RNA sequence: UUCAUCUAGACAGCCGGACGGUGGCCAUGGAAGUCGGAAUCCGCUAAGGAGUGUGUAACAACUCACCGGCCGAAUGAACUA
């Protein structure tokens, strides 16, 4: 059945009858199949493989007035709008997960009957509890349980018992004290059952209300007397809390006894064929056959049998409302994290009270794209306020902070849209708490963004992910003329996927990030065929290396001009990492006064304040950790050499001698210069060819080595599966900087340095080593020299250099100080 | 043959002077508790262990330090041993039949009685709760800690225990080989 | 789901074994020499690489 | 105090946190040694010791896990000697 | 052909002890008997190695030497051809 655009508007007004919940399911635990058994059933319509993307599918529910007679939360009426969001399966797609929770309060948790709660289900579970979201479970595939394993009555109940047990555990460890009772129990009718595939589902609560009749037993007592030690005596008719009686004979657990008993009898009489029990048990359960449904046999017959006994939506749509949150009570304890700034502000207080006409606070959680010629939409949650087709909005960029301008475009919305999973529909307005969309913001905002109207109101929370873009790859065009298409297409990609990320490299390569390899490829396919639309190329992301020495040159450097008139004498000595660090941190500035700078570089970093107040230049880029210290007091015309000197220096610091790569922590000490008198033999053309060759020779004597980047990964893994990770760092040199965490949460966070050339596919191995249980936070840490000679094609560093040359098509060997020395 | 021959001279020495002794059996011991009972009496009662070492003592009954070994020799069987004292029995006897109490379950060892357990939370956080899962024991969350749902009879009387079931039992503190080193034979002067 | 007690009775006749470093035969775990004559009944053995 | 081989049991009930120490092998060579073998040797590998110490160690084994069960004095000539590489007391131990 | 166990009570087997210092010297991201080099001590008995392997993130835990219940005469390690 359908509802007109204006009924949606009128229905959305009552935030008490606004159900905003998503999906907490493991890769293939049957969420899509089940969620779409609800569309085919009670799915709202507009007035008249792999889940690559998703949206919030909406459904209607006209509940029982006395069922809402026990709903604890502000709830007015029986006209409920169910704004259901479909969170992706598989891991990596934890970007859509984190973002689908930011635009909801409650969520529907799906679990497999026999595959219980695999790592992905507790991944989604820990993510829901870190968003303060309250959940509701549903054990699906009960058909593959009493068929693919033919499981028995008592055994099946226990199977579910354990499913419950394991979930409550992760729920209580990462639960909220500010919420109270969150772990849903089948004892409180907050965990249904069924088969989205077979088209059925049911709660204990459905039969508690259908058996209060034949017993005079209230529904609160019916379902209480169905879980645990709750038994019955079919010999005297006295429900006893003990499996046996006076004869010591075992009884059936109320649940396995009355409720589940029909089910097995149906299967065997239906599948195995027993027409003498099909029509018989038909009426005993009050099931009615009509037309062609009557003639059906086998597995076809059984599917339709439940479509008359416990149809899907029935107990499913029931619980969604019954116990799950609506903007109302939801935002009323969440508001704190939902707004990152004044939790006592007037805008944050309107959200926590939930005012539909208060200050407009709508956050686009994802720029939902479409075959709208490269243009998207602004899908997000309206915490408070009404979306007016042309309303002026404060596009507060996450960088931006109330007292600034930094990315803030206060413009108005062209058209507005109502979300229907894959259906694009143009609405008028939209009240607070409901999740809607708005076209036009796209050409102003970047990927995600907070929207306000009040300047006092700060920014809201921009996820947290924990997933983070770890993977990396280079993307070069397979045709240099269509490179312009790539630049633009790469921009669109960022906006599309929540945790996807494009960025330029130090090697020129356009490095692309993602979560997993599965993830990355899905992104690349949407990139080469759509976003850009030109044959690409994915190569390993080439690392940057800072050629460096480890001691002062074995002898003084001697380089003379090509006309021969002047020579330069000195020696290069590696600076403390923390001293070259001060250069790149903006403490030892290249724009400072040689005295002020030298006092803080000598008193703080222990140097000779003479050559420290004589620190000539920084390099390269003028801000580089390679400096030239002055120690020449005899050179008359030094002034006609300082300028031409930094010229040939800025050239070697930005292109070394080992294979033409930059350096780091190289303080070249100038001890002499055989100067002339006329700058005609002391011009750039004489001093530059000397200064360059001088630096080189001196370097190959100063004990070469090569510097490669070093990471800092913080893998969030459960203390029990921690063994495997320790060993993947053990295979790719992983010094564990530390290992902190929390007393009550097993999730042991682990810091550990990881060298860039040993993280090329690391995520996959880390994932295969401990299952996807571990979540790595790879954020490049510091620079660290290796331990092999650059002129050694057998040692670590040496092999690198040789491979690096053939790539740029350079001179094979590692040219030394003899090839850069000018002797008599 | 080194130790047995030199031990012959030692064994004979304490037996040659004293006129009070106790025949005590075990096997279900523990070096810790065993050597720690020698500490309760490191001057009142000395513990000496043996075997065929008292079988040469059948040939020792022959020697005749005092022919009254016609009331001691024939009780050679079990992980039994020496209890040297020259103070009154009744007094050291209250003592001896009191230092025997501690052994839990070697996960698979010989089980004896019906295991009836009460259903209340033991105050330990959810660490081994995955055990309870594929073990069949209804559990819930009562103030973060794991709460037992039934006075269930987990393990039966007289069977070969399993590592997973005696692990939870180890955190429930059930150690049933409890007893061990007490008495068998008594004799004075 | 295989009950660790039976996943021991299972390995007793599958993993709990010995392998001849020459013919690879699956001998008893305690065997000292390979019962096959292709390797002249060798004493060189190795426990059947326990799975993980 | 004690840096390495510091087995420290923590025994608390409803808020009241208790500091209880097993004063191990490493804790005794420091409760006896002054600052030259009580600090500044983290970048240093402290393997120096020969000097006689005395009966002060019968009571130093009174704080080390009392699970030995016989004579305090005699057990330490063994523990403090062939286990402690920074002290040889009366060279008879070994 | 040696070598040195054994009715005084072996080998093997089955019953169960296999402790303490001690998460020993450091070394440790982490090393408790089981990543690594140095110490390889006696307190006490029947014994328990600063420990023979399995295992742990390290523990746990399993399991050996040693040592005890029973059984009662060989028959075990090493080499020769
Ligand atoms: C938040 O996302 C972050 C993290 O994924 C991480 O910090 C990542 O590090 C990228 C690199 C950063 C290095 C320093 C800043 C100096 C050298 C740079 C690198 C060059 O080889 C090493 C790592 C890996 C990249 C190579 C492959 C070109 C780097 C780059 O940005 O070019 O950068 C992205 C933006
Ligand atoms: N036996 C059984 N199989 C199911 C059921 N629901 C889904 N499936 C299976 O799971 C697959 C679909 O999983 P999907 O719904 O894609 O998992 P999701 O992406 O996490 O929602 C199908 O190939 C089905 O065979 C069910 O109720 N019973
Ligand atoms: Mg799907």
């Amino acid at each position: 059945v359908a509802f007109t655009v204006d009924q949606m508007r009128s229905l959305m007004d009552k935030v008490t009858n606004v159900r905003n919940m998503s999906v907490i399911a493991h890769v293939d635990h049957g969420k899509s199949t089940l969620t779409d058994s609800l569309v085919q059933r009670a799915g709202i319509i507009s007035a008249a493989g792999i889940t690559i993307k998703s949206t919030a599918i909406s459904l209607y529910s006209e509940m029982s007035d006395e069922d809402v007679k026990e709903i604890k939360q502000k709830t007015d009426g029986n006209s409920f709008l169910i704004n259901l969001i479909d969170s992706p399966g598989h891991v990596d797609f934890s970007s859509e997960v984190t973002a689908a929770l930011r635009v909801t309060d409650g969520a529907l948790v799906v679990v497999d009957t026999i595959e219980g709660v695999c790592v992905q289900t507790e991944t989604v579970l820990r993510q829901a509890l870190g968003e303060r979201i309250k959940p509701v479970v549903v054990i699906n595939k009960v058909d593959r349980a009493l068929l693919e394993l033919q499981v028995s009555k008592e055994d099946l109940y226990q199977t579910f018992a354990r499913t419950v047990e394991s979930v409550n555990v992760i729920v209580s460890t990462y639960a909220d004290e500010v919420l109270g009772d969150v772990q849903v129990y089948p004892a409180r009718g907050t965990v249904a059952f069924g088969s989205g595939l077979h088209g059925w589902a049911f709660t204990i609560r459905q039969f508690a209300t259908r058996y209060a009749k034949k017993f005079g037993v209230d529904k609160a007592k019916m379902m209480d007397r169905l879980w645990g030690d709750s038994f019955f005596n079919p010999k005297t008719k006295k429900w006893t809390n003990k499996d046996t009686d006076a004869e010591g004979k075992p009884l059936e657990r109320a649940f396995n006894m009355f409720i589940l008993d029909p089910i097995f009898r149906l299967f065997t009489a239906i599948m195995n064929f027993k027409k003498d029990e099909i029509p018989v048990l038909l009426e005993k359960l009050e099931i009615v056959l009509k037309g062609d449904e009557k003639d059906l046999e086998g597995k076809a017959l059984l599917k339709v049998v439940m479509r008359k006994f416990l149809p899907a939506a029935d107990a499913l749509l029931e619980m969604i409302v019954l116990h799950l949150p609506s903007p109302v009570t939801a935002q009323a304890y969440r508001a704190e994290q939902l707004y990152e700034g004044p939790a006592d502000d007037a805008n944050c207080i309107a959200i926590k009270n939930c005012d539909p006409k208060a200050d407009l606070m709508l956050y686009v959680s994802k720029m939902v794209p479409t075959s709208d010629k490269g243009r998207f939409y602004a899908f997000g949650r309206v915490f408070a306020g009404t979306v007016k087709s042309g309303q002026k909005v404060r596009i507060q960029g996450p960088n931006y902070v109330p007292g600034k301008k930094d990315d803030l475009f206060i413009k108005a919305i062209q058209r507005v849209v109502l979300m229907m999973g894959r259906f694009v529909e143009p609405i008028d307005d939209c009240p607070a708490g409901n999740i809607i969309g708005l076209v036009g913001i796209d050409q102003f905002l970047l990927k995600t963004g907070t929207l306000t109207t009040s300047e006092t109101a700060h920014n809201m929370k921009v996820m947290k992910f924990s997933v983070s873009p770890v993977v990396q790859v280079a993307v070069e065009v397979k045709n240099a003329n269509d490179l312009p298409k790539l630049v633009e297409g790469l921009k669109r990609l960022s906006k599309s996927d929540p945790c996807v990320l494009t960025y330029m490299s130090e090697s020129g390569e356009h490095i692309v990030a993602g979560t997993g390899e599965l993830h990355l490829e899905i992104c690349l396919q949407d990139l080469e065929h759509d976003h850009a639309g030109v044959p690409l190329k994915i190569s390993p992301p080439v690392v940057a290396y800072r050629e460096t020495v480890e001691s002062e040159s074995s002898q003084t450097a001697l380089s003379k001009s090509p006309n021969k008139h002047n020579r330069i004498y000195l020696k290069a000595e590696p600076i403390d990492e923390e001293v070259s660090l001060a250069i790149e941190n903006g403490i030892i500035n290249p724009r400072d006064d040689f005295k002020a700078r030298a006092r803080i570089m000598a008193d703080d970093y222990g140097w000779d304040v003479t050559d420290a107040r004589k620190i000539w230049c920084f390099g390269p880029d003028g801000n580089g950790p390679n400096l030239v210290i002055d120690q020449t007091k005899a050179v008359q015309y030094l002034h006609e050499i300082k300028d031409s000197v930094v010229a040939a220096f800025q050239w070697a610091t930005k292109e070394g001698p080992i294979f033409g790569e930059e350096m780091r922590s190289v303080r070249v000490n100038i001890l002499d210069v055989t100067l002339h008198a006329d700058a005609i033999h002391r011009g750039g053309g004489q001093i530059i060819p000397t200064m360059r060759r001088a630096t080189y020779a001196g370097f190959l004597l100063a004990d070469p080595k090569i510097q490669e980047p070093v990471f800092l990964v913080e893998i969030q893994c459960p203390e029990q599966a921690v063994g495997g990770i320790y060993s993947v760092l053990n295979k790719k040199r992983g010094q564990v900087v530390s290992e902190e965490q929390r007393p009550g949460t097993p999730l042991f966070t682990v810091k550990a340095y990881l060298p860039v050339n040993e993280s090329f596919g690391f995520t996959g191995e880390l994932r295969q080593a401990t299952g996807g249980q571990a979540f790595p936070q790879m954020v490049f840490d510091h620079w660290s020299t290796l331990g092999s000679d650059p002129l050694d094609p057998t040692s670590k560093a040496g092999e690198i250099v040789l491979a690096a040359r053939k790539r740029h098509g350079m001179k094979e060997e590692v040219p030394g100080w003899q090839e850069y020395y000018d002797k008599l | 043959r080194e130790k047995k021959a030199e031990y012959f001279a030692k064994l004979r020495e304490y037996l040659e002077e004293y006129k009070s002794l106790f025949v005590v059996g075990v096997d279900n011991v523990s070096s810790q508790q065993m050597h720690e009972v020698r500490k309760e009496l490191r001057g009142r009662a000395v513990v000496l262990m043996g075997k065929n070492t008292m079988v040469r003592r059948a040939i020792r009954g022959f020697l005749s330090d005092l022919p009254d070994f016609e009331k001691l020799l024939p009780f050679v069987k079990g992980n039994v041993g020496f209890v040297f004292t020259n103070e009154p029995l009744t007094e050291i006897k209250n003592v001896i039949v009191s230092n025997r109490v501690a052994a839990p379950a070697r996960a698979g060892a010989v089980a004896p009685e019906d295991i009836w357990v009460r259903a209340v939370n033991t105050g330990m956080e959810p660490g081994k709760t995955s055990f309870f899962q594929a073990l069949g024991v209804p559990t819930k969350i009562a103030r973060g800690t794991i709460e037992i749902v039934s006075d269930v009879k987990v393990v039966d009387a007289g069977n070969k225990v399993g590592q997973s079931e005696a692990s939870l039992l180890n955190l429930l503190n059930i150690s049933p080989f409890t007893f061990g080193l007490t008495v068998v034979q008594v004799y004075d002067n | 789901i295989i009950e660790p007690s039976l996943k021991a009775l299972a390995s007793k006749y599958n993993c709990d074994k010995s392998v001849c470093r020459k013919c690879y035969a699956r001998l008893p775990p305690r065997a000292t020499n390979c019962r096959k004559r292709k390797c002249g009944h060798t004493n060189q053995l190795r426990p059947k690489k326990k799975l993980k | 105090k004690g840096i390495k081989v510091t087995v420290q049991l923590k025994i608390q009930n409803r808020q009241a946190a208790a500091s209880v120490v097993p004063s191990a092998s490493s804790l005794v060579i420091t409760a006896l040694k002054e600052p030259p073998r009580d600090r500044k040797k983290d970048k240093n590998v402290k393997h120096s010791g020969n000097i006689q110490l005395d009966e002060i160690i019968e009571i130093a084994r009174q704080m080390r896990d009392k699970s030995f069960g016989r004579t305090l004095a005699s057990v330490t000539k063994e523990i403090l000697g062939t286990a402690q590489s920074v002290g040889c007391r009366v060279d008879f131990k070994n």
